[PDB]
RNA sequence: AAAACAGUGAAAUUGUGUGUGGACCCGAAUGGAUCGGGCCCGUCUUGAAACACGGACCAAGGAGUGCACAUACACU
């Protein structure tokens, strides 16, 4: 869609390029089919991984969470709301520095033009504009 | 609170459910019921109920508790038996107070502590104490002993 | 047995034992009104009560 | 403290009345939550497994020795069901863990000095704006609060019922309510809670009259006696501030019923109305007061700055220089 | 009255703020010139107390 | 002079709040109250402010309450007393001395018989207009290990044990106490 | 014993087509040969990769609950 915020339009690319790309898959999800991907601590007396050799995977833990002001930013410099009326919208009306509007994924098409009408004249960023109502 | 998760929910996931590895949660380790005080309890039993092992005291085969219930009362209670609105009336008055113990459930009086207002006053009761008899006849008063 | 307790005693071993709820609490208390109401009527400028002595 | 009018069926106002003591006493919701709570309970009624479900079969475990488990097994010939796994709770068709029971206590009790309580302070809520628009009612409208309906209305049709709701102003309130009837979601569906629907009016009468039977088809209008009025009808889910109709008898007996101030309720023994811990929610500003900021001491805003210690940062706050001298 | 006496205390607080900062710096370039002198005293006195090891 | 510098900055630690307490309440009525009194610790030093803060962060059972005359007996001469808790009346009194109590609550007949003998009750919103440099007040405290229930802790088996046993009770059942000194 | 809708139609497993590798995981890369680190999990045990036991593969079900009696704590 290529925007951005302005506030950060200098700053956004460095921001991206930061952020990690880091799995924390679980231990063995490799090996049978029947345990799935989802992290879950292992907790066994032999265990490799929670005795931490070398070789091993890595953990999650506290060190890895991200500062607490790029924390939660959308790639485009915003935060994110999720809407289904045009009464919700009214409430972006004193934040549309700082978030933008995701309209629910069950709204149908004739709600759709409805929104993105008053969204234009208040001035809010909508994410998924184009949604289903590209036809 | 009024209000609190419980222990057993956090437990989902840790093996043992906080009972151990090596000792386990079995059936009954240790016998049923308050069984073996004399034999492996022996130390809690002497600890924490010494006079458990014992035949003690006097039998009577049948009794009656409503022959032998009884309250008591002590002389520094006496005034309060009345409405604080009439306490305010007899502490100025010339009459003297007339009060019935056996109208409130109380059956024998004690000599505890001091009255609360020096001034005559007649208690009726089935028994007295040689305290309280003394306090009463101190500020004037009367005993007045009834069934 | 551990710790410091007042020692047991809970009669639950008798395995015949019967228990009784009161679901019908409710619903009985009904049905009394309701046969004292008609009673009233078979009888009805006399007092449903008779008179008793005090001792 | 204040007077408040009372309304003919024509819409016109001349007689007037004072208020009640009740509705100067404070709000706490946490008492109304916890009361809402227990009494929500006693309305439930038992439910259980059968008594021996599970456990019908002749079962005998095969023990060692035959390369199997030994979960108990069904004794049978000329079937499938030969030697599949009886009675357990990881087996199908078996007995479940811990079968439920009717001997579960089904009800709670709450103080009768608190469930008096409740119901006080959730009358009170009934005539603060804040908590009347809170709850979702709308009253744009309405030209005040409370409402007070006179005696000496002669309704007896649905027809004319209407036209005098609609003169105090309830038509946007009353639409709110038949706009909203939709199909529950899930399996309730299924077991006869079927329909939805949103919370409107409740009138309130003490003496019988033609009108109570003129408004009641009318959707989300709800009736009670001021004498047995429940907290289930005045604190819907536990969020107070219902909108009320009072009848003009009903509310002049609110003084009986609740009595004044520190005295005792005639109607409700040993019952009185009392005080809290302090007397409003804005004591913080106490503050701000004369005999306070004589009391306090004058604050320091000057603030040391952080430790550094990198060696050109550090250089500049401690320039060092050599010297020759042995001593 | 007390939402009007709020702003009162605001106020007085800033004037308080301005004022303390200004006497803060007045100390900070007072002990400047301080430091000065006594340095180039005590880097003489050095030079002296070694010349009474000499002797 | 470094050891007393050292002590005595202990000893004034020991007294000021703490700051990382909150009362478990969820009355907002009672939240209000400690906003205050919070407030007003960070911008003084006075010991009696800071214990009143303090107490207002305490348990239920912490919050033990007293009687009437036991106030009275604590107030040591002076004209205010300050209390954290409820004050409840004796049964066994009837004339008292003038007195002015601030407190978190009393009962119905505690306060008429205040009242008849002169004196007031005031919660403890008020006290900075009762007084004016706190040097009038005595602050009181009651003792929850005056419960019933502290009888029955420790164990009855120890030599000169003064603990009471756990025990069935009637006419002739009962376990006495053997082990200890009269 | 099994067996609901002539709905939707997951995984194990099979054929065909197109790509990438020679058991696979983690870290780091090339146009391209690869470099460094890692023994199979769960469990009893002083001590498990074990020549200790259980586990061919996938789905669904599958284990601290209810009542009575004293109790300490938090809240009204
Ligand atoms: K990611
Ligand atoms: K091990
Ligand atoms: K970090
Ligand atoms: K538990
Ligand atoms: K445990
Ligand atoms: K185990
Ligand atoms: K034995
Ligand atoms: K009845
Ligand atoms: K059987
Ligand atoms: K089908
Ligand atoms: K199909
Ligand atoms: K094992
Ligand atoms: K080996
Ligand atoms: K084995
Ligand atoms: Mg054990
Ligand atoms: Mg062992
Ligand atoms: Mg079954
Ligand atoms: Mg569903
Ligand atoms: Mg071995
Ligand atoms: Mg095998
Ligand atoms: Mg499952």
């Amino acid at each position: 869609m290529d925007i951005v915020n302005p506030s950060l339009s200098k700053v956004i690319d460095i921001i991206n390029k930061g952020k990690s790309k880091k799995q924390f898959k679980r231990f063995q999800s490799w090996r049978v089919k029947r345990v799935s991907e989802s992290w879950r601590k292992p907790r066994g007396i032999d265990n490799r991984m929670r005795r931490k050799f070398g070789g091993a995977p890595d953990m999650p833990g506290i060190g890895y969470k991200k500062p607490n002001a790029i924390r939660f930013l959308l790639p485009n410099g915003y935060r994110k709301i999720m809407v289904a009326c045009v009464k919700d919208l009214e409430a972006l009306i004193s934040l549309n520095s700082f978030y933008c509007a995701e309209i629910r994924h069950a709204v149908g098409s004739k709600k759709r033009i409805e929104i993105l009408e008053r969204a234009e004249e208040l001035g809010i960023l909508v994410i998924n504009k184009e949604g289903k109502l590209v036809k | 609170m009024f209000n609190k998760k419980s222990k057993s929910r956090k437990l989902r996931g840790h093996v043992s459910h906080g009972y151990g590895r090596v000792g386990k949660h079995r059936k009954h380790p240790a016998g049923r019921g308050k069984s073996g005080g004399l034999k492996h309890l022996r130390s809690l039993f002497q600890r924490y109920h010494p006079d458990h092992f014992r035949k003690l005291g006097i039998v009577m085969f049948h009794r009656n508790k409503n022959a032998d219930f009884t309250r008591t009362v002590n002389v520094s209670n006496l005034w309060g038996l009345m409405k604080l609105e009439e306490q305010m009336k007899f502490k100025s008055s010339a009459e003297v107070p007339v009060v019935d113990c056996r109208n409130y459930g109380y059956l024998k009086v004690l000599g505890g502590g001091d009255l609360s207002v020096k001034k005559p006053i007649v208690v009726i009761a089935r028994q007295f104490t040689k305290d309280a008899e003394e306090k009463i006849n101190a500020v004037g008063g009367k005993c007045v002993v009834a069934a | 047995m551990r710790g410091n307790q007042m020692l047991p005693n809970n009669h639950f071993n008798k395995g015949s034992m019967k228990f009784k709820n009161w679901f019908n609490q409710p619903m009985r208390a009904l049905k009394r009104k309701e046969v004292r109401e008609q009673k009233s009527k078979i009888c009805y400028p006399n007092p449903l009560k008779k008179l008793r002595p005090v001792v | 403290s204040r007077q408040v009018n009372i309304i003919e069926q024509d819409g016109t106002s001349s007689r007037t009345t004072s208020v009640p003591a009740v509705f100067n006493l404070n709000v706490r919701q946490d008492l109304i939550s916890f009361t809402h709570k227990n009494v929500a309970m006693n309305s439930r009624q038992p439910y259980a497994v059968k008594p021996g479900a599970g456990m019908r079969h002749s079962a005998k475990s095969w023990g060692t020795g035959r390369a199997m488990a030994r979960v108990p097994r069904v004794r049978a010939g000329g079937t499938r069901r030969a030697g599949q796994g009886a009675n357990a709770n990881f087996c199908r068709g078996g007995r479940m863990f811990a079968p439920t029971n009717v001997n579960r206590r089904w009800n709670r009790k709450t103080l009768l000095s608190i469930r008096r309580y409740a119901s006080a302070m959730a009358v009170a809520a009934t005539s603060i704006p804040a908590y009347v628009e809170g709850r979702g009612h709308r009253i744009e409208q309405i030209e005040n609060i409370p409402l007070v309906l006179s005696n000496k209305i002669d309704t007896e049709k649905t027809k004319e019922g209407i036209k005098i709701l609609y003169n105090l102003g309830l038509k946007e309130e009353l639409d709110k309510v038949e706009e909203s009837k939709n199909i529950r979601a899930g399996k309730g569906k299924w077991r006869n809670r079927r329909y939805v629907l949103k919370k409107g009016p409740l009138f309130v009468y003490t003496s019988e009259t033609s009108f109570t039977k003129a408004i009641r088809n009318i959707p989300g209008v709800d009736t009670e006696r001021v004498e047995n009025l429940s907290i289930l009808d005045l604190a819907p889910g536990g969020q107070a501030g219902r909108l009320i109709i009072w009848m003009e008898d009903a509310f002049e007996k609110l003084t009986e019923i609740y009595g004044e101030m520190n005295e005792e309720s005639k109607f409700k023994k040993g019952y009185t109305m009392g005080m809290d811990v302090a007397e409003n929610i804005d004591v913080e500003n106490i503050f701000y007061s004369d005999e306070v900021q004589e009391f306090i001491d004058i604050p320091n805003f000057i603030k040391k700055d952080k430790m550094v210690m990198e060696k050109n940062k550090l250089a500049e706050i401690q320039q060092y220089v050599e010297i020759e001298e042995r001593i | 009255d007390l939402i009007a006496k709020k702003e009162q205390y605001n106020l007085r607080m800033e004037e308080l703020q301005k004022k303390q900062q200004e006497q803060h710096l007045k100390r900070v370039e007072e002990n400047k010139k301080y430091a000065e002198k006594r340095t180039v005293e005590l880097l003489e006195t050095y030079k002296k107390i070694a010349l009474e090891q000499q002797l | 002079m470094l050891k007393q510098k050292m002590f005595e900055h202990y000893k004034k630690k020991a007294i000021l709040f703490d700051e990382s307490r909150v009362p478990r309440t969820k009355n907002v009525f009672y939240q209000s109250l400690f906003s205050l009194y919070k407030k007003v610790c960070e911008n003084t030093e006075n010991e009696i402010v800071h214990k009143i803060t303090k107490r207002l962060t305490m348990s239920r059972t912490e919050r033990h309450p007293l009687k009437l005359s036991n106030i009275i007996e604590q107030a040591n001469g002076k004209e205010i007393v300050v209390f954290v808790g409820k004050v409840l009346d004796d049964d066994k009194i009837l004339e008292i001395p003038k007195i002015t109590i601030v407190a978190l609550k009393i009962s119905k007949q505690a306060k008429e018989k205040l009242t008849l003998n002169g004196g007031e009750f005031y919660t403890l919103d008020k006290l900075f207009y009762i007084s004016k440099d706190l040097k009038d007040v005595a602050l009181v405290k009651g003792d929850k290990n005056n419960r019933k229930c502290t009888r029955y802790f420790g164990a009855s088996g120890d030599k000169g044990s003064e603990t009471y046993p756990r025990t069935r009770k009637g006419a002739r059942r009962g376990e006495r106490r053997i082990k200890n000194k009269k």
